[PDB]
DNA sequence: TGTTAGTTGGGGGGTGACTGTTAAAAGTGCATACCGCCAAAAGATAGGCC
DNA sequence: GGCCTATCTCCCAGCGGTATGCACTTTTAACAGTCACCCCCCAACTAACA
């Protein structure tokens, strides 16, 4: 029901297949084992065994080729041009979605900002488990309702505690733009 | 609360460690590059040197020292330019940085070359810094390429500069020894600063105490045979002074100054005022509005491309981040708004818009480089040194010309940048005019601005059609201009190179340095073969070219005022309506089937806009004085530098100038004044002296009517041939005999000498020719002769003779054959006949009178020319043998592959700019692909059209240049103040005997010499020298050999003759 | 370089298509290039009357033998088709003549545009430069000059292959759509009548009638095959908004369409206009991604009309005569 | 000076990553052939072709 | 060498746009056990944009 490739079963390459089905091998060979040193014998297998394999899985990959070949051209016999034009925007958009995952990955990994806790993130991260609820949202609830129940005098402290974490977010902001200066991720800097 | 700062600081300590493994990772993946990351500080074979001394880093940064460490493509140049804008802009780490990516990779490693690695070298050779300095001498070894005397020279600086141990220093200089890199070789023909060889000259000191440099004291002389006079000790001088004391030249320098270091100039307008509202403040009000908003988008838009291109710059790409930075945002945004404020309604091409802004910013900063070293300052101290021999009050111990003067006196250096290669500027004007489209925004409609909230752009693009081409041009939205005829502005606004200097012209010292303070100007105006002309001005011997640049100065130290009483009649003309057989254009919108009726006023819509600059500019300098610097095109004409307000031009431009020293007319002063009125008066051509000097007796009171009543009057001098200049004669002859003592009169007023045609005086002198020696005025004779009255004669026999064949053409010019017509064509044939072009002029005068029918005048021309060429075949003599022989000789040597050349008697070489088409090459973009010619491609061939029917003109006007320069140098000995304009010579009344004199001489001195066989012994050296193809040589080399005889003709008497100039 | 008809079978296939049975016979038929003869004889007979206008001054003795009757229906001129009234200045030669004056010595007067039509041109289109006398016949056609200027006069004359295709081409084939195919099927209708190989025709040299054996194998080397065209002008071409003074507008328009062949016309009509290009192509009834070679003729004329339609704004173009 | 939007924490889910062979998409920067005729004078000459 | 063919003023002035072909880099989806995205109002912040 999809245009792409994903609706109909992509042929796997012959050798791809063969590094693929040796996975499984050293994984029952050694379990618990790290893939790590079993897909490096693999390509050691690989890269040890003579090209005559080769040209037979060349050519088993040619008539897969071939099969391919005709699936996509009674495909295109199937396809409509607003089938193409919604297959470009699924395109465009798995473009975006793939260009969204990998900026998120590298701020995750390097060095990101984590903004300072309110004082009703403080309240939150302190008293969620003393709070009793048969659903978290109604634990939620609850501690929301207590802290609108609670006067500033008690909110004194989370403020306090608020304006400290402040304080170390904005130190740490300083170390952090000046050692990505040193890393150089200009994007990653205030603009003005 | 304490487990959730535990898991922080657990992570904390994990990015530390990722950021600790980012600084120890090499970047070596593609997916790390495509961010944006730090600047980089730190093969088989390539590869041998860096893999183990990096590593082990030495201790000592001393050792692994020079030898103890032991045409372009296009896009090259483009990264040479880049590191050498890189050196000024102070940002040496970016250039680090894309030269370590461009190393990394194998596919940029191979366009790099060793003057990018020597940029770098002298950019850490200040400021210390050993250990960028070592690796990349590690680099340069790497890539395999010897280092040479520049390595060195910026090796020892660092040194210098940091003062290390002098051991070491002595250990380097017992390297560079036993090679051939000499020591002396550094401080002379290597370009670096003073700075860096008195760097230099710290380390050698320390080093060897005994290192002195050669002074080279006493500068030659010319000694050639025809300036040997010029340049003698043994000899009675009176050097002319200027009027003003030194005081005043030294406060004339601070105001050229101050109009030179801003790039502008704004002027009132000599419009009539519309001070009355008519609602011109809505206009005024909305234009300020709206030129506001653009100059914040144009910051704006200037940032995000800054921001974009230096981006750009990371990741390992070239783009033009450095040369955005070589100015301020605001001078580049003014430069962009004055040249959107100055746009033609039609529109211009986006080439001609893209040059126009490169070449803007090259010169904004050549100007501010000035500023910010200390040249300014050392030109002033000299300019006030210098200023003692040009100024009354003030003696110099001996007299000398001023080139002699100012190189006595200590000089600066005065260095100057190389241009840009042609790339470089085309891209950087495309970007400057993709922005100024891209970033102008305007309300569409502006009569009613609430109805309507559309935005639209100021400039269009659009293509305008012609045969197969198109041509992308940049139009205005019409509203624009309507609302800026609407509005009027009282302030024009000119450059600093088009306006006259108001100090005495600095001195021609080098084809280089010259005229202008501080803008750069070139001897050769010449766009065509840019090249090869300077590289010949710059190859031949130090004192070939001192009798042209003495000249040429000479020239620049004229001094000028401005005649305000013409020109108070000539703006009462140009505010009213006006007379437009005068010269005075009228108004556009006094003129009136519909083409027609937009034709007619598009041209006088053109006309009165130059002339509306010419009066305001004139306005500006009323009470001023100024003067106009020169220089010379190919062919040796002398023209001046600004583009308009230049002395030469129509009546009117010469009829409000004159000059600011005056000479007492002495006894003779007043008959040359009336004989000058004569002449200007266009009658009596025909006449001796004394019939001229009778018949301005004899209209003494016509001429005095016409000097008090100019307008109100009967009106006499308006009948004269060139009325304006014979109205200020008539003022200047009625204010002489109208004072007490006739002489001791001082006057300001120029007197022309000229000859008919110098074309054919110079051909009689050269073939000895005894008719054409008596058809022009080179035999003494009692009455004048004139050549046009026989052409027109000669002409007029043919087309009677051909009319009776009934050739249409012969027939309709029936009484239409007058002097002016054969004046024009004679003109034609003789001078400029290269690229026939005089024939639009032809045609003027044919569609000018009003009983020839106006169709007919497209055949009628092209008969003219044939049939006074033939007269002039008729008539002469030696004319025919001399065009022969140098045409043939010009098509024998444009056929082997090689452009004309020759040396004129002066030694100013000469070479001819004519080559077939070029490869033009493209730039791709967003809005358009442009096209250029590439100037200085190897590939172009001579063009044998144009290479043959130019040589004669040429020569002649060699010749011409020649005589001029020698009469110049020869009266400036005798204290006469020369002018020379078109054909013309100006001088004071009192002198014009004196000159006349001498013109003579010299006319006889230039021809006494081998002029034709000299040709003929440097050709056949030049040209007929060469072994590797004798075949066409040997045929070449008879007809280099063939040079006419001469014929019976006394060149002595010329110095007897009195009219051979009058 | 010119070509003529000497044969006999296809001159009097030619005759009886130039003629139809309800026509009228004496309808006046003007032959832009008699030549030698031959076709002027089946002409005589076929029972109209002809107009002869040849070229070279050569052939005219021959074409002033026949005739002999004083009926004048032979009528032979000194003149050339495609120069009529030359538009660059000069002395007009024997080749070169005034439309005026040779229409007031074939006493032929005006008839008004929605009536019908007053002759009628045979003839044949020159060897090169076909493209140069189909813009200069446009350009009297759009503009009522020359020829045009009384009535509506029909050209049935040959075309080759090349320009043929040119012409009547439109979205579908779209690769040799271009202007000159716009504006001549929207000024006539065009129809085909006959087809030939060249080899039927003479062929015929400034020297003599070409007597080079082998150019005829240079003719089927070529491999040419001729087109007849009729070219019938409209009776509604000069709407109100397209008239003779705004034509140059339109052909500028077409012009730059055509040029940037592969952009949208939105983009286009942002150089050309200040105003809305989504208004103007909504309003025609058609989309943005829409691309300048799949819009028919008459779209652009709607286009061009909806746009001058439009009283609101003081501007609408950005042509001005200084673009020529 | 007024308006925007994405982070800071909540849990469950699905969805994609870390270890890697395969082998072709896929992207860049050049060089070059070919459309457009927007309509338009006469004569002498030089080059190119047979 | 001899016949025939193509061209000319302004130097200014310069032409743009499509489609094809070819030496070279990068660079991704396919399989999976198991931990990162993304959500939710609460309020606050607030740098950034207009």
């Amino acid at each position: 029901s999809s245009v792409l490739a994903s609706s109909p079963k992509k042929p796997v390459s012959s050798y791809l297949r063969f590094s693929k089905e040796q996975l499984p091998i050293f994984k029952a060979q050694n379990p618990d084992a790290k893939t790590t040193e079993l897909i490096r014998r693999i390509a050691q297998r690989w890269r040890e065994l003579p090209d005559s394999k080769k040209k037979i899985y060349q050519d088993a990959y040619r008539a897969e080729w071939q099969v391919y070949k005709e699936e996509i051209s009674r495909f295109k016999e199937q396809l409509t041009p607003s089938q193409i034009m919604s297959l470009e925007k699924e395109i465009m958009d798995k473009h975006l979605k793939r260009k969204a995952m990998t900026k998120k990955k590298e701020l995750t990994l390097l060095g990101k900002p984590k903004r300072p806790r309110s004082a009703y993130n403080v309240y939150v991260a302190e008293r969620f488990q003393e709070a009793k609820g048969d659903s978290p949202q109604e634990k939620l609830k609850t501690v929301k309702e207590n802290w609108k129940n609670l006067s500033d005098s008690e909110k004194e402290l989370y403020i306090q505690h608020a304006k400290e974490d402040e304080t170390r977010y904005h130190n740490e902001m300083k170390s952090w733009e000046e050692q990505m200066i040193e890393v150089g991720r200009k994007d990653l800097l205030r603009r003005t | 609360w304490a487990k959730i700062l535990e898991k922080d600081k657990r992570t904390q300590q994990m990015r530390m460690q990722r950021l600790k493994a980012k600084l120890q990772m090499p970047f070596q993946s593609g997916e790390f590059k495509a961010l944006t990351r730090r600047l980089q500080v730190e093969s088989k074979q390539m590869a041998g040197c860096l893999e183990d001394c990096t590593r082990q880093a030495p201790e000592s940064p001393w050792e692994e020292q020079l030898a103890r460490l032991l045409q372009l493509s296009g896009q090259q140049q483009r990264l040479l330019a880049f590191f050498k804008c890189c050196l000024l802009t102070d940002q040496l780490p970016l250039a680090h940085h894309l030269l370590v990516v461009h190393h990394g990779q194998r596919q940029k490693r191979k366009l790099l070359t060793l003057d990018m690695y020597n940029a770098v070298m002298l950019g850490w050779a200040r400021q210390g810094a050993f250990k960028e300095l070592v690796y990349v001498l590690f680099m340069v070894k790497d890539a395999g390429l010897t280092p040479d005397l520049l390595s060195y020279a910026a090796a020892l600086q660092c040194m210098g500069r940091q003062d290390q141990d002098a051991g070491t220093i002595e250990r380097c200089l017992e390297q560079m020894s036993q090679e051939g890199l000499k020591l002396q070789a550094l401080f002379t023909a290597v370009l670096l600063s003073e700075e860096d060889r008195a760097t230099v000259l710290k380390a050698v000191h320390k080093v060897k105490p005994t290192f002195s440099l050669p002074p080279q004291l006493p500068p030659p002389v010319n000694t050639s045979k025809l300036l040997r006079d010029v340049y003698a000790k043994d000899g009675r001088v009176s050097y002319p002074k200027l009027h003003l004391p030194l005081k005043t030249l030294q406060c004339l320098f601070e105001k050229q100054l101050h109009m030179e270091l801003a790039s502008r100039v704004c002027v009132v307008s000599v419009e009539k005022p519309t001070l009355p509202s008519k609602e011109v403040k809505h206009a005024r009000k909305t234009l300020k509005t709206l030129r506001d908003q653009w100059e914040k988008a144009l910051c704006r838009a200037l940032r995000e491309t800054k921001n974009r291109l230096e981006r750009e710059v990371y990741e390992g790409r070239f783009s033009l981040y450095p040369f955005l930075c070589l100015l301020d945002e605001r001078e580049v945004v003014r430069m962009l708004l004055q040249v959107l404020q100055a746009l033609p309604a039609q529109g211009e091409s986006f080439t001609t818009l893209a040059r126009e802004l490169s070449a803007r910013t090259f010169s904004r900063h050549v100007v501010q480089r000035q500023r910010v070293s200390g040249q300014v300052q050392a030109l002033q101290n000299h300019y006030r040194k210098y200023l003692c021999l040009l100024a009354s009050d003030a003696e110099v111990p001996e007299p000398c010309l001023p080139r002699q003067y100012w190189e006595e006196l200590g000089a600066p250096e005065a260095l100057r940048e190389q241009p840009w290669p042609l790339p470089v500027q085309m891209e950087l004007g495309k970007l400057l005019a993709e922005m100024l489209v891209q970033a102008t925004q305007m309300p569409c409609s502006l009569d009613k601005p609430h109805r309507s909230s559309r935005l639209v752009p100021v400039l269009y693009h659009v293509y305008s059609f012609r045969n197969v081409q198109q041509i992308g041009i940049l139009k205005p939205h019409p509203a624009y201009v309507q609302l800026l005829e609407k509005a009027a502005e009282p302030t024009l606004t000119f450059e600093a190179v088009d306006v006259p200097m108001l100090c005495p012209p600095l001195p021609w010292t080098s084809p280089h340095s010259g005229a202008f303070l501080l803008s750069p100007t070139k001897l050769m105006r010449t766009v065509e073969g840019a090249t090869q002309h300077q590289e010949l001005l710059e190859t031949c011997p130090p004192t070939a070219l001192h009798g042209a640049l003495d000249a040429l100065t000479q020239l620049g130290n004229c001094a000028w005022r401005v005649n305000g009483r013409v020109l108070d009649l000539v703006l009462q003309l140009f505010q009213a309506k006006g007379c437009p057989q005068l010269g005075v254009p009228a108004p556009p919108s006094e003129a009136p089937e519909l083409a027609h009726c937009q034709k007619v006023a598009r041209e006088m819509h053109s006309l009165r806009a130059e002339a509306l600059y010419r009066l305001s500019l004139a306005q500006h300098l009323r009470d001023r004085v100024f003067w106009l610097p020169h220089n010379m095109d190919f062919r040796g004409r002398t023209y001046p530098c600004p583009p308009h307000f230049n002395h030469l031009g129509s009546d009117v431009a010469r009829a409000l100038l004159e000059f600011a020293q005056g000479r007492p007319l002495g006894p003779h002063g007043l008959d040359w004044l009336k004989i000058h009125l004569v002449n200007l008066t266009g009658l009596k051509k025909r006449e001796p002296l004394r019939k001229r000097l009778a018949f301005a007796e004899e209209v003494m009171d016509d001429i005095l009517d016409s000097a008090d009543q100019p307008l109100t009057g009967r009106k006499w001098w308006m009948g004269a041939e060139e009325p304006w200049q014979t109205l200020a004669c008539c003022m200047e002859v009625a204010n002489a005999v109208r004072a007490s003592d006739p002489a001791a009169y001082v006057s300001h007023l120029p007197v022309h000498q000229d000859g008919s045609c110098n074309g054919l005086q110079h051909y009689a002198a050269l073939g000895r020719d005894s008719v054409g020696a008596a058809s022009v005025n080179l035999e003494p004779s009692d009455v004048p002769q004139d050549v046009y009255s026989g052409v027109a004669a000669q002409v007029e026999v043919f087309r009677r003779q051909d009319a009776q064949r009934g050739m249409r053409v012969a027939q309709v010019l029936e009484g239409f054959i007058t002097r002016k017509v054969v004046k024009q064509t004679v003109m034609t044939v003789v001078y400029g006949v290269t690229r026939y072009g005089g024939r639009l002029q032809i045609e003027k005068r044919l569609r000018e009178l009003s009983d020839f029918p106006q169709e007919f005048v497209w055949e009628a021309s092209h008969y003219l020319v044939r049939q006074v060429f033939k007269s002039l075949q008729e008539m002469f003599s030696g004319t025919r043998a001399i065009q022969h022989w140098l045409t043939e000789s010009a098509r024998l040597i444009s056929h082997m592959g090689s452009v004309v050349e020759w040396v004129t008697p002066l030694g100013v070489p000469v070479i001819q700019p004519y080559r077939l088409d070029s490869k033009v090459k493209q730039i791709g973009g967003g809005i358009q692909s442009i096209t250029y010619t590439h100037n200085g491609d190897i590939s172009r061939k001579p063009n044998t059209r144009k290479q043959k029917n130019g040589f004669p003109p040429n020569f002649i006007h060699s010749l011409d240049s020649s005589h001029m320069m020698l009469t110049a140098l020869h009266c400036y000995r005798k204290g006469l103040t020369f002018v020379s304009v078109h054909d013309c010579y100006w001088t004071h009344a009192a002198d014009v005997s004196v000159m006349n004199q001498v013109c003579r001489e010299q006319f006889v001195r230039l021809h006494s010499e081998p002029i034709l066989q000299d040709l003929s012994r440097f050709l056949v050296k030049r040209f007929c020298s060469e072994p590797q193809k004798i075949l066409e040589a040997s045929q070449l080399k008879e007809t280099l050999q063939a040079v006419p005889k001469p014929g019976a003709f006394d060149l002595e008497q010329v110095k007897r003759s009195t009219y051979f100039f009058s | 370089f010119k070509r003529y008809v000497t044969d006999r079978r296809l001159a009097e296939t030619l005759a009886q298509i130039y003629l139809g049975k309800p026509s009228r016979p004496p309808h006046l038929l003007l032959e832009c290039n008699p030549g030698p003869g031959i076709l002027t004889q089946a002409l005589l007979e076929a029972g109209a009357k002809v107009v002869a206008l040849e070229s070279d001054k050569t052939f005219i003795p021959h074409l002033e033998s026949l005739g002999k009757n004083l009926d004048g229906k032979l009528r032979v001129i000194h003149c050339d088709f495609f120069k009529l009234d030359p538009r660059s200045g000069g002395v007009i030669k024997p080749p070169a003549m005034s439309s005026r004056g040779l229409f007031k010595n074939l006493g032929i007067e005006a008839v008004p545009w929605t009536a019908d039509i007053p002759l009628k041109v045979v003839g044949m289109f020159p060897s090169r430069g076909e493209k140069r006398a189909l813009w200069k016949l446009a350009y009297d056609l759009y503009s009522c000059t020359s020829i045009y200027k009384f009535g509506r006069i029909e050209v049935n004359m040959f075309i080759g292959e090349k320009e043929f295709q040119k012409l009547m081409a439109d979205p579908g084939n779209p690769d040799l759509y271009h202007v000159l195919s716009v504006i001549w099927q929207l000024a006539c209708e065009i129809k085909v009548l006959h087809m030939e190989p060249w080899s039927s025709f003479d062929i015929y040299t400034r020297k003599g009638p070409l007597e080079n054996p082998k150019r005829r194998e240079l003719l089927d080397q070529l491999q040419q095959k001729l087109y007849l065209i009729q070219m019938i002008p409209r009776q509604n071409l000069f709407t109100k908004n397209l008239t003779p003074m705004n034509y140059n507008i339109f052909f500028h328009l077409l012009k730059h369409c055509f040029g940037r062949r592969s952009a949208t016309v939105i983009d286009h009509l942002r150089s050309l206009t200040p105003l809305d290009a989504r208004d103007i192509l909504m309003q025609i009834g058609k989309q943005e991604d829409e691309k300048v070679v799949n819009m028919h003729p008459q779209d652009f004329k709607t286009l061009f009309e909806t746009i001058e339609r439009s009283k609101d704004c003081a501007y609408k173009w950005l042509y001005d005569e200084t673009l020529e």
